[PDB]
């Protein structure tokens, strides 16, 4: 008669490493880390993102002509820049503080589009035939949608111009301006007049004024002419009052603009978008896991587990495999 | 710290018993067969379980770079982000790997020691009705049934029952 | 006869958390994490705090007219800014780098009022009238107690002016100077003049020099104009020469700095100082504790116990409790 | 893992032991009483104290979070400064909780192992003078008073002295 | 974690084996002599390489820190990397001080299971055939040549061959 | 006849450190951190440091007429700033975006000096007679050598000067220029003219324009007057477009530009640099080592060891030594 004390073994071949032993097989044990992905962009908590699709961040914004679609009302979860889109910044020049743009639209869920400033509002000039074939829709020569580039009237002088919007609306605004700056002083005096010009902006918490800086500076898209762009926003209950005598490319339609209550994302990708769900998403796919770590990217929106370079991360739960 | 067990003094597992960790096995003229003890099996589950998720818990948190830009005059806030963002990757990194090796060691000890225990809890009983063959089985000095071996398995073995019988075998 | 073996009990209940099982009772156990504090404000080292009152910290260091009660050397431990304080920048316009000089001020311990150029140092000018409805003290117009509004005297115009402070002194110096931005060429011309204006500030480290933008702004206070407002550090051994013909906010009262050794803060918060004595100071209240850890605030003055997120971190020190 | 002494085959505790941790329990001729062990309860405080002492030190630095400002056009830089106050917040938060645990399980098998050491301390030295009851108890063969309980405690037993006593008790029964 | 060997019912250290960390030493008529227990050694050789290597290899990548300047106005991105490197440097100094005093706990507390469990694999085998004098040895109840200490070292000791000659003793 | 088993003991006295007792011997351990250094610098991977000597970071690119040593190809590892350099912006002025500039540099390899302007470049003005005594080469007054100081025809006005750089290069271009800003406007006229003055810079990705910003201003290095000092880099294919009417300290040396590869460093040490090979390279010092960790700086160029705050960091290998 007999009785003996002995422990599980059974058919497993997977391993875990110890501080003692690698490759050390083990009755049970638990993947922590997720590596798979579906290399796409879905729903997160059912609301779509925003597609850019053939326009820049600053195209759709701006409102480059051949961003049509877009230019409309949004509402996202997260925005996708295509890294190849040709619609940009179409009449070359510089967008001031850019990035800090870009990281407030991020931080987005809504925008609302309206018009700002008619182009009545402008007395005394041409609102008229303010394009450039450098921002072309179609055949003809264009401009941008939301700016409105104002030159002098052929028959008598350009005026100081004066606009006042009064925000008493619900939420904030986001708008745009710019200065043109002609290359040669023959420029300046047939578009705008000589002299001294300025562009002059304000609000009870901003102070803008500038004025023109004639150079002659190499040719982008065949111009040789500049616009520096601007932007800010006008908050709730203030008010923008714009003034110019020459120089200026007003703010035409603006955003009525809806802050994210946690942290939104604008990812850099050629990932389709599809109508599916996600309760992660990173910038590199859909992870679809219970596990508590990854391999595939720290850029991501919704509820992810945690980022590691680990390949792998196996707990032991059974006991050494003795057959 | 082995405990000797497993691997040990008890050479090797059962593929025979298969509704726990920790078991027996019996040879009586009734029978043989493998049972496991689910006491001590409920007891390594609940720990182990509370164990992992003890981990994930505490791995519940996560550090989430973010994509925002910078220019080409803001070389050095752009390396901060990065030296930052790599930072906290190299300590989490850090965390994950080498708590896996060290708690994989302290599980895998885990059940090393429940069945040193078990066999310690068997032998304390038995004494000296039984003859320890050191390598974690026992023989009778008495003959055992079904429910002696019971007895054994719930720890209510019967010591000065069978002390007379079994002293008597010389 | 007989001798057992046999371990501690009594009739503790208190419990800690192992990885393997939790609320376990423990006969002796010792808590690490401190999350009770005073909700109020004591003094550091023996000194008391700097309150700010119905005054933001802009609003003290220009000396808007309604922080009276504040006008002299202040000597902090750290200071405490009023969450709905009304009295800041009275007059219209922006303090250029105004977040950079709260980190400065915050690093400091002590400050020196002095007057750094008497009024006499503007000859030929109207120094007196400078003043304001929209910084007012009770009823009538008052300004700035550390800066000089200087206008055209009424006979005659305004020639330039000229002003040097040659710091031999021990300590750096802070001050505070603006440029005045009229709203239309009319006050311009009655203020200071038609001709071309400008303001010069330079030492061995810096050359200012500007010019006004004049420009219909929106009504703060009644006031359609603004003034630019600057501040800087004149070192020891360096030499400040102010120069101007027209639009100058000048320095008149400032600054002798005195360093930290150690980091300083600054609350924002609505707790009562009292008169108490502390070693730690969290902008939330007061630890009183020789524990290691904390619940209550990341931001604090003094030495405080680390800040985590638990609401518990007990180390057990004596053995499972059985009874 | 557990040494199986506390809350293992020794079933219970002694509220009736208050000078110590680990310790003994004896009945003699005289009477009973529980005494306390008290090197090794001695030895138990210093090893824990330095281990709560050492805890304590690592974790003296601080990371200081600061209450600076930023304008609406730094909103990255402010992200950038958030980030990092909320990144060391949960690594410190993980490192003090996470260790917390772990090192509760270790305490708590710390004492089950000087229990367990403190029986086999005590069995090596009676042998066969004594029954060993498997529940952490000893039964004596023989007449054991005070000094006889005494040397068992301090180590001291005198294992010849006792020895035909007690194969005459086992010759007896 | 003691398991109460090292320093323990074993009072004292060998400075005479000098061939390993865990053995023997045997006394008969033909001599006596120490020898390392080479298996056990080894295997503790072996997991304690594995464990100065494991942390090693995790402690490979390293915090970075630059020396970019910063004008007077930037004074608070200054304050911002001062306040992160010198962040991730209380925080690795933590991970590595810490460690090595939990695992130096770790590895001597290993040292003494092998000694233990050395013990315990003698024992079983000797059983009655020897006695147990509680500080590691044991004497044997029969005649124990250099063939017979052997077998106990390469764990092939046999029981019932000297059960007879033992039991009269 | 017996059997006895038993540990290893020997003669150390090395102790280790456990979380339950401290100074305890054991018979083997190993330290993890390396705190011995050779203080000096060395080469790495077989490339000399670039000293800089005398000359501080800004008075080598600038071309300080007294750091003629190094104005040449540079090829470095790592660059060495020595504490106490005299030669700097030898004529008074700031250098903007002086960080960024020596963050860039930084990053370097190396770099090639051409002359990128000519002197025959601008024609109608003095491109000769352009020197100071606050930039003295040798016995008399010079500067800049990569600058050039343009002044008014006495006989003729100064007129508007154009240049153009087109960058039809391998590779990128780094090159510098100035605004000057005499102390008063009878200087202004005498060395540019009576109007309205302007520096205009232009690229197909930069718009820049100044005036001058007269000022009163303190001596420094006997010079009353300012240079505003400005760099940027010329990206290969882009265009540089150079107009102005006064005031322009122009490009004329400039280097071609090579990004680094990997991480690049700046130290600011008194140790010499030797003949010698290095694979880790301490800002303190030199590292020979296999440990894991090191005592001497947190800044190093080469594949160092971890740098921590421990004084030691020794493992047990061992066992406890119990003779
Ligand atoms: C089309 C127009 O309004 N003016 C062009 C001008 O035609 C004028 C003619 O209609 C009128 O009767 O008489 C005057 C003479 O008194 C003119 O002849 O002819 C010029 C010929 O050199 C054109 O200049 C060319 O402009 C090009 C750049 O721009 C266009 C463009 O972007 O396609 C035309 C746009 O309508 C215009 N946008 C405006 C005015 O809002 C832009 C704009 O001027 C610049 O882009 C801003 O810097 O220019 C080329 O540069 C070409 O080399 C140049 O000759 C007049 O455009
Ligand atoms: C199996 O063991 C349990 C104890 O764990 C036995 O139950 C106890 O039996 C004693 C007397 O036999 C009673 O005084 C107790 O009240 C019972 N319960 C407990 C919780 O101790 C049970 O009898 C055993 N089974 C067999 C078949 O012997
Ligand atoms: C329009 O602006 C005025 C002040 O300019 C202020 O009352 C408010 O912002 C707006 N008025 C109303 C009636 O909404
Ligand atoms: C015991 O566990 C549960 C939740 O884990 C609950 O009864 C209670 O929160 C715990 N005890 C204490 C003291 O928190
Ligand atoms: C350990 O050695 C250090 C070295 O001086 C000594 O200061 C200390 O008192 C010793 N004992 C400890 C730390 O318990």
């Amino acid at each position: 008669d007999k009785i003996c004390i002995g422990y599980h073994a059974n058919n497993s071949t997977t391993k875990v490493d110890t501080i003692l032993e690698k490759n050390v097989t083990v009755t049970h044990s638990v993947e922590l880390l997720e590596n798979q992905k579906e290399e796409r962009f879905c729903k997160i908590s059912n609301k779509a993102p925003l597609d850019l699709r053939d326009c820049t961040l600053e195209g759709w914004i701006l409102g480059n002509p051949r961003c049509g679609i877009l230019l409309a009302d949004q509402s996202w979860s997260y925005i996708v820049e295509r890294p190849n889109a040709r619609n940009g910044i179409c009449y070359p020049g510089t967008l001031n503080e850019a990035e800090e743009l870009k990281a407030l639209i991020g931080s987005g869920e809504r925008v609302e589009r309206f018009e700002m400033f008619p182009k009545s509002t402008w007395t005394g000039v041409n609102t008229e035939s303010g394009v450039s074939s450098a921002c072309p829709l179609g055949n003809g020569p264009s401009f941008y949608r939301n700016l409105l580039w104002i030159i002098k009237l052929k028959s008598s002088e350009y005026p100081v111009i004066r606009g006042t919007f009064n925000n008493t609306g619900d939420k904030s605004i986001l708008y745009f301006w710019g200065v043109h700056h002609p290359p040669v002083t023959t420029e300046q005096n047939a578009l705008y007049g000589s002299g001294d010009r300025y562009v002059r902006m304000g609000t009870e918490s901003m102070n803008f004024a500038r004025s023109p800086e004639i150079a002659a500076r190499p040719a982008v898209n065949g111009q040789r002419g500049r616009i520096d762009y601007f932007w800010s926003i006008l908050k709730p209950g203030e008010t923008l009052n714009v003034e110019s005598n020459g120089n200026l490319i007003a703010p035409w339609y603006a955003y009525r603009f809806v802050n994210k209550d946690s942290k939104g994302a604008i990812f850099r990708s050629n990932l389709p978008i599809e109508n599916c769900d996600a309760t992660c998403q990173t910038t590199e796919g859909v992870i679809r896991t219970n596990k508590t770590f990854q391999n595939v990217s720290p850029l991501w929106i919704g509820e992810c587990p945690k980022y590691v370079k680990s390949k792998s991360l196996r707990l032991a739960t059974g006991l050494r495999n003795v057959p | 710290g082995l405990f000797g067990a497993i691997a040990g003094f008890i050479e090797g597992g059962w593929t025979g018993m298969i509704d726990g960790w920790y078991g027996y096995h019996h040879e009586n003229s009734q029978g043989s067969g493998y049972a496991a003890d689910k006491e001590s099996t409920q007891k390594a589950i609940d720990g182990i379980t509370n164990k992992v998720n003890s981990i994930i818990d505490k791995m519940n948190t996560q550090f989430e770079a973010v994509g925002h830009e910078f220019s080409n005059l803001e070389r050095r806030i752009d390396n901060l982000n990065k030296r930052m963002e790599d930072g906290f990757l190299d300590v989490w990194t850090y965390n994950a790997e080498l708590l896996v090796l060290l708690e994989n060691e302290r599980t895998l000890d885990l059940h090393d020691a429940n069945v040193k225990n078990l066999h310690e809890k068997v032998r304390s009983q038995l004494r000296d009705n039984a003859n320890d063959l050191g390598n974690g089985c026992f023989e009778f000095w008495h003959k055992c049934n079904n429910e002696c071996m019971e007895s054994v398995k719930n720890g209510t073995y019967d010591y000065p029952k069978y002390q007379k019988e079994s002293r008597l075998n010389r």
